[PDB]
């Protein structure tokens, strides 16, 4: 009986608690990440933590290249992250084999959905403790940004945030977007809408950032790629001269 | 590992009972309440459809008589889903058997084929048994008209007039006393009827919520018929026997 | 409610997978063991008690070299650490005969990390009890990399695991602090059977023998080799020194 | 629940030392080796007057040269002399010759610990151990005369005699005191007739106990009722005789 | 080939069958009953490669004696040659087909007629007043097609085999060592000792 | 893919599964089968938790195996299915390997190993059933009955009873059965299995049904009144005293 | 590794019940409401687009989905379990039918498969029920426009019109009121609205409802022309536009 | 506590323990003492029999996996089979293929990674029998101890079994002593018989109860059984 809650049963009031918990490792990382979508471009920011000293910064991440195309940032344990990024290139190098063209985001977001959906209801597969963020400049709908959790849930956005402080950073791209009138940031260069981005992310977390307190991924016709420290420091200087 | 969560569907509790087959037929008794009669020159099947709403499409519905053949069909008391998977292996195993030996299926080894199937979630595999209870209305040229009952257990029995469902002990009270022997199907619809409209859960007995079928050997032609009646055509039978 | 350490992959009301963090304790308790990041190598270092004298020396040796070109070093469960090693050689094996490249780290570290997160995903498995630190020369330089039951992993200046971890740390740190510019595969040897030496005192009771292993792009041609000799006697007098 | 193959805080496996718990329960049965022979006798112990006795066979040929008597879930015990009779005659066919009793009862023990829900080292599929000992007694040309205890757990000793089921700790204190390195084939036979007399509830008769043995001469042989009777006779006489 | 014949009269279907078995240059054996009984009123005969031919036969006797125990019933001929029928259906795409031809006599009880069936090893299947396997068809298909009659009576069903036999020992090539001859009727299945010299 | 030991033995040596099924054994509607001199009978009664079935087509309790052996049994209806047919099967294969039918003591020893195989194969719980085979091997006179049980046992008797109220019917044949000389008649063999049956079936005319079995495949049933005059001399062998 | 989940989850309770069954059904009921109401000459169904935030594009997710040119279905419960079953469906109706027959299914028989799988969740090892009820509406030459609901537990019926989730009791009432044997379609489509009204709590307009129907053929929306018997699908999805100018003949 | 973590081998108590794997180890302890010392030139094995009764056999604890190589087993005998029969493979294996004798050393790494898959995964056991493996190879001679953990211990010495700690006591003091008993086979095994007796207690050793196996450098691994013993009680 007690038992529905160890696998993922329904439980008498039809919830899923393995799920539930599951949501609750997202934040395990204590770090929030947000997207944007510019004229042409979607941005992906997320903070980037290193406690440690021994570790190299390097190597710490949280954003990955999926395909040419698709950039993925993830908020949840590394482990799971590197699980779901592994598949994503691996799902998102097949259909270019079997279908002739790269994959969508948006169908490389419902299918890694439909995979969590899985974990969902087979008992022996747990859920991954993972939200996935997905971006790129779809060659038919154009900046695009799809997100996944470990419901097997999915679907586009305008823009969105991810982590313990979400909903401070929602509210403030809502109301932006609520004065703007329209559905995304009107500049015609990715650096000015990453400008944005890490303005707005500011703003709402109440902090100051140093080039290597974030992580930015950008993606434009054709091409993902991350910024460097150094691409980063450039864009904080920048906004620091607006101040 | 797994097994700490394995409800073990298939074993023996210490009486020597099979709880999973027990709480299912528990199930059972909660269903619509069909009812099997055979006569001289035919069979009866009629059933209460549990839960019914304005809105339902009654012409269109069919939760409780199905045809596996065109001389056999069953009354169904469970869960629908669960006698549709069994209906349709049943309707395989009949044509299996047409092509095999170019004759159609003696009742009695469609019966046994389907019961022995629910027999086999009894013992092995661990998975639930089906729950649902069937009343077979059949005829084959070595026994005639018969009629025959299956449960989750696998067990199978022949019966001359028998009720599974809700209520199936008033209703086999009533039905063992006014069956006859020498019955003809006319005196067996309106035996249906009368005992389901004494043991419905429900304020009258309406047509809307029932389902009847007949297999009779119509006298002009020399073959077995079967026939699922229509909304309309239970309407006027309910008329006819003074149910109105 | 509770129980819900007692299977694997099961999520605890707050996000965590108890089972891991327990073979986290099993690590805990075992031997030290470092890996040192210098400008064109690693070096790697372990403890290696001395239960008795009947422990032929230098004959239970714990580094293990994958390929050609990697070294691995790990505390906690050491037949689990073997799995993982022969995991990491049929892994090192497959991807040469693909790409036929010798795996770069990062991409073999991955290959650990994936197969070791993989085990966090089923109660049917249980976690690996150790943590690795493994690393070597590539096509771009030198890596370091440890490795938690979790499947999480890292790329490190310098890293420590076992019962000395904090010790060790502690000593990395003030390396990394005292070398920006980068110490060298010579310098690495000796600082890292100096960490060995002051992390013992958690474990201060018992007897153990030192064992160092490198791959430096000038001192060993960029393949894993162990330090045997001369070149182990001069880092562990360099210890013997310090500890002074 | 708990594996099927799982460890007791002792060391053991619970279902092997459960398993020898069944065993306990069993008929008795007792074997003794001479150098002029293996005798092997068990108690019938039929549970009712109308069951005929001499339709349970607890005694069993494995080849010419050996010989089997069982004890406890009897049911338990046909595949193994199966997997017995078919790895003796197997060999003989491969290799012109019979096989030896220590060879034969290895080969039975090796089935023992098969069995588990999925226990990693190879394919045992059988959920539970067997619930009967047995005792295997034959002839070879290297080893002479022999007599083995194959158990459930896999393990298998060799005794000069040994007594398995209900009355074993008994009997088995019995065989330590007449057993002697030059007893002969009739000593053993009327050894093993008083002991089951001993053990049994019921009054020894031959219809409710079996004699049998294994000679080189003449390989395994089951006594037939007249021939014990005989023997039984005799024994009440030696024994009235002081 | 071996000689396997049958045909249906009035109350009964006979089946004549060789009884030679030949081996290369050697007549292994002269009193084979290439015959198989089914059920007490359904009779097979069976003529082909050399080890199918009698495996095959036991193979369906076995499963027409247990449907006969299982269901405490007699199929009917029907039923049993629709069986056959679909068996070597079946074979004939196989890795290795029986390669099988049967004549399957039968009475049904419930019909009160007799009925015969030829069945070859691909599985074609028809009912016939006469039918044969083999080279003799060649010349007993019209020589029935001539002699033969309805209303025939067992007697003159016989009679009429006896010149089938007599034309088959006179223009065939092999030495088939006369036949066997077997009655299947509402009574069952019985073997007519005295065709040597009837 | 389920494989789940269900038959495991427990602290005192006991697999309670297999326990467990013979108590639906016992529950059972009582089976007794005794041997002539020249035959062998087998008696079943008939519940009547409900009465108004089909006799015609409802399936008895005596199964013929092949032409010469029959089975009976006590326990799940369902379950005995499952062993008369692998024992139709394997008296076919038998005739056709061996070109010989099975003796009776073969066809038990089959039927019982299917049954103990049932006992330690994971992922199937036992047969909840007990049957008596009774019948004459191959041209042999010599009457055969023989007892399976769920745990795989089986053994030959010159008379048992399983199912309910065994152990009243037991009684009654160790105290009315002389091994010395057996019912030297098909007639006053199927008369002491009806009184045995009687002294549980409580007046039962239509819950009696008998099946005697001679040499050479010799197998027929009783009808009811055939039965019932056995009944009715036996309540007069009382009502005389 | 390896499921060894291979024993049900989903099993007899000693009262009866099925208590997997019962607690999808529990999911069913928290989630958003869904109706369909069946016309002379079509069906509509409809709910509500739940928008979990302001910032995500509420058209990039469908509940109403296409099955099949001439079949559409809608769901209250768990939407992933259902995106899943629509893509089992679609799949099913050309691997079991249109690949055999050469035409798509009836909207009987595709419910039918539809149930089958929901069915087997319920007695499957390692597997739990599908967390939805779906309302399927469509039409095929022979039967003419059908409305049916899929239950977790894989039973289905037949209705004239109904409702499903959250307010279904008070929606279901509010259907038997204004139904009626004579409806034309835009009459449905209205009552449909009227319906979805009472059930949802802020904003009602064509973006926050979404609604289809089974019709007439969309010769428009065939993609080519030339072959006579090729008429379109029946299947629409109303736009945005198209609602809102019913909402203000509301 | 324990009782709710020492259901299988795939699960760790609170402490990062593995109770299956410890009570398996258990099974070694209640078993007969049994010994193994190497020089330079040989190794040898020294076993105590144990029996039922008094009328059975004392059960042999010594197999030989290839002339160069043999093993001494306390705990599961059917655990020793089946590890000694993977051991006679892998020699054989290494022989047939490679037409080179098996490193002890690579003998033992073989062992201890087929005992550790029966550590993390569900369904299976833990073996229950610790084993000491001795053997000359292109190295010379060779002492390993196994344990079912997987751990596997090249020593000059040791002993396993119950009471073992007193023989392990005496050769961690007698080691410099053994270890130079280099060309003279008859000294190493006396040295042996002295330190298994230094875990007696009940009885003495005896003809058909003392056991030694020794091989080395022109010594093909043999077994000798008692009147072979007699000359060392």
């Amino acid at each position: 009986a007690g038992y529905d809650r160890h696998i993922t049963i329904f439980s008498p009031e039809g919830r899923l608690y393995q799920v539930e918990y599951a949501f609750k490792a997202t934040n395990q990382t204590n770090i929030n990440s947000l997207a944007v979508r510019g004229k042409d471009c979607t941005v992906v920011i997320s903070q980037k933590k290193v406690p440690d000293k021994l570790l190299d910064p390097t190597t710490v991440s949280y954003i990955f290249c999926i395909s040419r195309t698709i950039g993925m940032v993830v908020n949840g344990p590394i482990p799971d992250a590197r699980n779901a990024a592994l598949r994503a290139k691996a799902e998102a190098a097949e259909f270019r084999y079997k279908y002739g063209y790269d994959m969508p985001c948006d169908v490389l977001a419902k299918r890694m959905a439909n995979l969590s959906q899985i974990y969902t209801q087979r008992a022996y597969m747990r859920p991954l403790g993972v939200i996935l963020t997905f971006v790129s400049v779809d060659e038919e709908l154009g900046p695009s940004i799809y997100k996944t959790d470990p419901a097997g849930y999915y679907v586009g956005y305008k823009a969105t945030a991810t982590g313990p402080k979400q909903q401070e950073i929602t509210t403030n791209l809502e109301n932006h977007f609520k004065k703007s009138k329209i559905d995304h940031i009107n500049e015609e260069s990715w650096e000015k809408v990453v400008e944005f981005a890490i303005t707005h992310m500011i703003d709402a977390l109440g902090t100051e950032f140093s080039k290597n307190d974030l992580e930015v991924g950008v993606a434009t016709k054709d091409k993902f790629f991350t910024l460097s420290a150094e691409n980063i420091e450039e864009r904080l200087v920048a906004i620091a001269e607006q101040d | 590992g797994s097994r700490r969560y394995d409800s073990r569907t298939t074993i023996f509790s210490p009486e020597g009972r099979l709880y999973q087959v027990e709480y299912a037929l528990e199930s059972i008794s909660h269903a619509g309440t069909a009812i099997g009669i055979m006569a001289s020159d035919g069979i009866v099947l009629a059933a209460e459809r549990k839960v019914t709403s304005t809105l339902l499409e009654q012409d269109t519905s069919t939760e409780k008589l199905y045809k596996l053949n065109d001389k056999i069909a069953v009354a169904v008391a469970g869960l629908t889903a669960d006698a549709e998977i069994l209906i349709n292996t049943a309707r395989i195993h009949a044509q299996n058997y047409l092509k095999t030996y170019n004759e159609d299926i003696p009742v009695e080894i469609l019966v046994r084929r389907l019961s022995d199937i629910k027999q086999g979630y009894t013992q092995h595999g661990g998975l639930r048994p089906f729950g649902v209870s069937f009343i077979y209305a059949g005829y084959d040229d070595r026994y005639g008209y018969q009629l025959y009952t299956s449960n989750p257990s696998g067990n199978y029995t022949g019966w001359k007039a028998i009720s599974v469902g809700a209520n199936t002990s008033a209703a086999q009270t009533l039905l063992q006393m006014d069956y006859k022997d020498d019955m003809k199907v006319d005196d067996a619809i309106e035996l249906a009827l009368k005992t389901l409209s004494k043991t419905t859960d429900s304020s009258a007995l309406t047509y809307d919520r029932l389902e009847f079928a007949t297999i009779r050997k119509g006298a002009n032609d020399g073959e077995v018929y079967q026939k699922i009646f229509k909304p309309q055509e239970i309407k006027d039978i309910l008329v006819k026997t003074g149910i109105t | 409610g509770t129980g819900y350490d007692l299977s694997n992959s099961v999520f605890s009301p707050d996000g965590r997978n108890f089972q891991v963090e327990y073979a986290v304790k099993a690590v805990e308790n075992g031997t030290t063991s470092i890996g040192i990041k210098c400008n064109d190598g690693v070096v790697f270092a372990v403890e290696k008690l001395i239960t008795s004298k009947l422990l032929v020396p230098q004959k239970n040796v714990k580094i293990q070299v994958v390929d050609r070109h990697i070294g691995c070093v790990y505390s906690g469960l050491i037949p689990d650490g073997r799995h993982l090693v022969n995991r990491g050689r049929e892994e090192a094996a497959s991807f040469k005969k693909l790409y036929k490249t010798p795996i770069p780290i990062p991409a073999f570290a991955d290959r650990l990390g994936q197969y070791v997160q993989a085990h966090t995903l089923y109660n049917s498995v249980r976690p690996f009890g150790v943590s690795t630190i493994f690393g070597g020369v590539d096509k771009n330089g030198a890596h370091l990399y440890m490795l938690e039951p979790s499947g999480s992993y890292w790329g490190y200046k310098g890293a420590a695991t076992g019962k000395g971890r904090q010790s060790a740390k502690a000593e990395l740190e003030k390396l990394v602090d005292h070398h920006p510019e980068g110490l060298s595969a010579r310098e690495a040897v000796k600082q890292a059977a100096k960490i060995i030496y002051l992390a013992h005192e958690d474990n201060k009771e018992k007897d153990f023998e030192l064992e160092i292993s490198w791959c430096s792009l000038s001192e060993t041609n960029g393949l894993h080799k162990f330090v045997k000799g001369d070149l182990l006697q001069e880092a562990i007098d360099f210890a013997q020194k310090e500890i002074n | 629940d708990r594996g099927v193959s799982t460890f007791s805080p002792e060391g053991r496996l619970f279902q092997v030392e459960y398993s020898l718990e069944a065993i306990k329960l069993g008929s008795t049965a007792i074997g003794i080796a001479t150098k002029e022979g293996v005798v092997l006798g068990v108690e019938k112990r039929a549970t009712s007057p109308l069951l005929e006795s001499d339709s349970i066979e607890k005694i069993v040929e494995i080849d010419r040269h050996i010989g089997c008597a069982m004890s406890g879930l009897t049911a338990d015990a046909r595949s193994m002399i199966e997997h017995a009779r078919t790895a003796a005659v197997t060999h003989n066919l491969y290799y012109d010759e019979d096989i030896n009793v220590e060879s034969l009862t290895q080969s039975v023990c090796d089935l023992a610990l098969r069995f588990g829900e999925g226990a990693s080292g190879e394919e045992r599929l059988m959920s539970r151990p067997f619930g009967v000992a047995l005792l295997i007694a034959g002839h070879d040309a290297d080893d002479g005369y022999q007599l083995f205890h194959a158990e459930p757990s896999g393990t298998f000793y060799r005794y000069n005699a040994k007594a398995i089921g209900s009355g074993s700790e008994g009997a088995q204190a019995e065989l330590l005191n007449e057993w002697h390195s030059s007893l002969t084939l009739k000593e053993a036979e009327l050894l093993v007739l008083k002991i089951l007399k001993q053990v049994m509830e019921e009054k020894l008769d031959e219809n409710n106990a079996q004699l049998s043995c294994i000679t080189k001469q003449d390989g395994f042989k089951i006594y037939d009722n007249e021939k014990t009777a005989e023997l039984i006779k005799e024994l009440k006489e030696k024994e009235a005789a002081e | 080939m071996d000689i396997i014949l049958g045909i249906r009269v009035q109350d009964s279907v006979i089946l004549a069958s060789s009884k030679a078995v030949t081996r290369g240059i050697s007549v292994l054996k002269d009193s084979d009953d290439k015959t198989r009984q089914l059920s007490p009123h359904t009779l097979m005969s069976f003529a082909g490669e050399a080890g199918d031919t009698v495996q095959f036969a036991e193979y369906i006797q076995a499963n027409i004696q247990l449907y006969s125990i299982r269901e405490d019933y007699e199929l009917s001929p029907q039923a049993v040659s629709s069986f056959v029928r679909q068996e070597l259906a079946k074979s004939i795409r196989s890795r290795r087909p029986y390669q099988v031809n049967v004549l399957i006599g039968g009475y049904d009880k419930k019909k009160n007629k007799p009925e015969l069936y030829q069945i070859d090893y691909l599985g074609t299947k028809v009912e016939l007043p006469y039918g044969a396997h083999g080279y003799s068809g060649f010349y007993t298909f019209s020589l029935l097609d001539h002699h033969y009659r309805p209303d025939m009576t067992t007697e003159e069903g016989l009679d009429l085999l006896k010149l089938c036999v007599q034309e088959l020992e006179k223009r065939m090539p092999m030495d088939f060592k006369g036949v066997i001859v077997k009655i299947v009727d509402k009574d069952g299945i019985r073997q007519v000792d005295d065709f040597q010299a009837q | 893919g389920y494989d789940r030991a269900l038959s495991i033995f427990s602290p005192d040596g006991h697999i309670f599964q297999v326990e467990y099924a013979l108590e639906a054994v016992k529950r059972g509607t009582c089976a007794v089968g005794v041997k002539g001199k020249n035959c062998v009978v087998l008696g079943c009664e008939r519940r009547s938790t409900l009465k108004l079935q089909d006799t015609r087509i409802t399936p008895s309790k005596v199964s013929k195996i092949d032409s010469h052996v029959v089975l009976s049994f006590s326990g799940l209806n369902a379950d005995s299915r499952i062993l008369i047919e692998k024992a139709r099967v394997e008296a076919q294969s038998h005739r056709l390997t061996l070109e010989d039918p099975v003796t009776v003591e073969y066809l038990t020893r089959y039927v019982a190993g299917v049954q103990q195989r049932y006992t330690q194969s994971g992922g199937v719980r036992p047969f909840g059933v007990s049957t008596l085979i009774a019948g004459f091997d191959p041209r042999d006179d010599e009457p055969k009955l023989y007892q399976t049980e769920p745990s795989g046992i089986y053994s030959s008797w010159s008379a048992q009873t399983i199912g309910r109220n065994s152990k009243t019917v037991r009684e009654f044949l160790e105290k009315n059965y002389d091994r010395k000389e057996p019912p030297a008649t098909v007639e006053e063999c199927v008369k002491l299995t009806v009184r045995s049956l009687l002294e549980v079936v409580q007046t039962g005319a239509k819950n009696i049904e008998i099946t005697v079995v001679k040499p050479d495949s010799d197998i027929v049933a009783l009808s009811s009144e055939e039965i019932n005059q056995y009944v009715t001399q036996i309540e007069q062998e009382k009502q005389e005293q | 590794m390896t499921d060894r989940y291979s024993f049900s989850l989903t099993t007899f309770s000693p009262s009866g019940k099925l208590g997997q069954i019962d607690y999808a059904l529990t999911a069913v009921k928290q989630g958003v409401t869904s109706l369909g109401i069946k016309a002379t000459n079509g069906v509509v169904i409809a709910t509500e687009k739940k928008s979990s935030s302001p910032l995500a594009m509420s058209e990039t997710l469908s509940k109403v989905s296409l099955l099949t040119p001439d079949i559409g279905a809608v769901y209250s419960g768990m939407g992933p379990d259902y995106r899943v079953l629509v893509d089992k469906s679609r799949k099913v109706a050309h691997t079991s039918y249109k690949r055999i027959y050469g035409e798509y299914p009836p909207t009987k028989l595709l419910v039918s498969e539809v149930a089958k799988i929901m069915q087997e969740a319920t007695q499957s090892g390692g597997v739990r029920p599908f967390g939805v009820s779906l309302l399927i509406a469509g039409h095929d030459e022979f039967n003419g426009f059908s409305l049916y609901q899929v239950d977790p537990s894989g039973s289905y019926f037949p209705w004239k019109a109904t409702a499903i989730g959250k307010g279904s009791v008070a929606a279901k009432t509010f259907l038997e009121k204004r139904w009626n044997d004579e409806l034309e379609l835009e009459d449905a489509i209205h009552i449909a609205l009227l319906t979805l009204k009472e059930s949802v709590e802020g904003e009602f307009n064509g973006d926050t409802i979404e609604l289809a129907i089974i019709g007439d053929e969309n010769p428009d929306l065939l993609g080519y022309t030339g072959i006579p018997t090729d008429k379109g699908p029946r299947f629409r999805k109303l736009t945005s536009q198209e609602i809102n100018d019913r909402l203000e003949a509301l | 506590f324990r009782n709710n973590y020492d259901g299988d081998t795939v699960t760790f108590s609170p402490t990062g323990r593995l109770f299956q794997v410890e009570y398996a180890l258990e099974a070694i302890k209640q078993g007969s003492v049994t010994v193994g010392l190497r020089s330079n030139t040989h190794a040898v094995l020294v076993a105590l029999k144990r029996n039922a009764d008094e009328l059975s056999s004392y059960q042999k604890k010594i197999i030989k996996c290839d002339e160069h190589m043999g093993l001494s087993l306390a705990g599961l005998a059917p655990d020793a089979r089946v590890l000694s029969n993977y051991l006679r493979q892998q020699c054989n294996y290494s022989s047939l293929v490679f037409n080179r004798k098996l490193a002890v050393e690579r003998a033992g790494h073989l062992l201890c990674d087929k005992a550790q898959k029966n550590t993390q995964s569900y369904g299976g056991r833990p073996y229950g029998v610790g084993l000491l493996i001795i053997g000359y190879d292109k190295s010379g001679a060779h002492l390993l101890e196994f344990q079912p953990s997987g751990n596997v211990t090249e020593l000059y010495g040791t002993a396993i079994g119950a009471r073992s700690q007193g023989a392990k006591t005496y050769l961690e003091r007698t080691l410099d002593t053994f270890i130079k008993i280099d060309g003279n086979p008859d000294e190493l095994i006396k040295a042996g018989v002295e330190a298994i007796s230094q875990s007696l207690r009940d009885e003495s050793l005896t003809v058909d109860n003392l056991s030694i196996a020794i091989v080395g450098k022109d010594t093909p691994f043999t077994i000798y059984d008692g009147e072979a013993v007699a000359k060392y009680i």
